């Protein structure tokens, strides 16, 4: 919807670890 | 194959600011006219919003590359985006090219292909990914025209 926002995603590794990758807010 | 999509998102993202600051630029030496008095690049806050146009469309084909589907970018930056340029008088043609210089620029970064700057990747093919980001960067003509 807002095109500024960041985004966050969350990748499972194993039970209780995740990868997180973000795309920051836009200037 | 899910890393490799990672990189070409991150490829994009890292140099979004050259991309749009180039296709605008672009766009823009190809059509001078739109810079003249009564062209739609005319004055600072025309050239501010056709500059924050160029990021928008970008930012939406990123989330449909990390995605693997078009719906947010046609959802969200698409639908409607004919209408609004029409009652603005936002040149759609002109529009459509600086589209198709970010698409070069984005196939070129995700196939590590860009003259000017070279990224660190495992090697393997980008291909089908290249295609696909292409294949966002195309839907955004196919709305406005
Ligand atoms: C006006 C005189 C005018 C321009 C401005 C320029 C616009 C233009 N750019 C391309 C192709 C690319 N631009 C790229 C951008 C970048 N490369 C970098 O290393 C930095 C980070 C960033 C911004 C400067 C890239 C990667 C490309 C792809 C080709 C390449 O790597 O050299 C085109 C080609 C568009 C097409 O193929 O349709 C155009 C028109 N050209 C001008 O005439
Ligand atoms: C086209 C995009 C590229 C190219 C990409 C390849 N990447 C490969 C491996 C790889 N890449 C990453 C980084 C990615 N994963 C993440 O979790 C994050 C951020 C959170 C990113 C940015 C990783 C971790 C890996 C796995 C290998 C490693 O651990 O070092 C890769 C090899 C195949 C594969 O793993 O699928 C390729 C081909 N390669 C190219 O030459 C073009 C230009
Ligand atoms: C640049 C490559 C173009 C160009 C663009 C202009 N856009 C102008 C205004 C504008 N754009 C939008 C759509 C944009 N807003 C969004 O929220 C989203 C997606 C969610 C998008 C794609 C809107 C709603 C507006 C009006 C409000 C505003 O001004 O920001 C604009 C100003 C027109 C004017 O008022 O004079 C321009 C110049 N112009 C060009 O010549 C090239 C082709």
């Amino acid at each position: 919807v807002n095109p500024r926002a960041g985004v966050r995603v969350r990748i499972k590794v194993v039970d209780n670890l995740y990868q997180v990758y973000e795309i920051p807010p836009m200037a | 194959d899910g890393n490799k999509r990672l990189d070409a998102v991150n490829s994009i993202v890292s140099n979004a600011s050259c991309m749009v600051s180039d296709a605008v630029s672009g766009m823009i030496c190809e059509n001078p006219g739109l810079i003249s008095p009564g062209g739609n690049c005319y004055t600072n806050r025309r050239m501010a919003a056709c500059l924050r146009d160029g990021e928008i469309i970008l930012r939406y084909v990123s989330y449909a590359l990390l995605a693997g589907d078009a719906s947010v970018l046609e959802d969200r930056c698409l639908n409607g985006l004919k209408e609004t340029y029409i009652a603005l008088g936002v040149p759609t043609n002109s529009s459509i090219r600086a589209v198709s210089i970010m698409k070069a620029q984005a196939v070129a970064f995700i196939t590590n292909t860009a003259t000017e700057r070279k990224m660190s990747f495992a090697a393997g093919d980008c291909t089908s990914l290249a295609s696909e980001v292409a294949s966002y960067f195309d839907r955004v003509g196919a709305a406005i025209s």
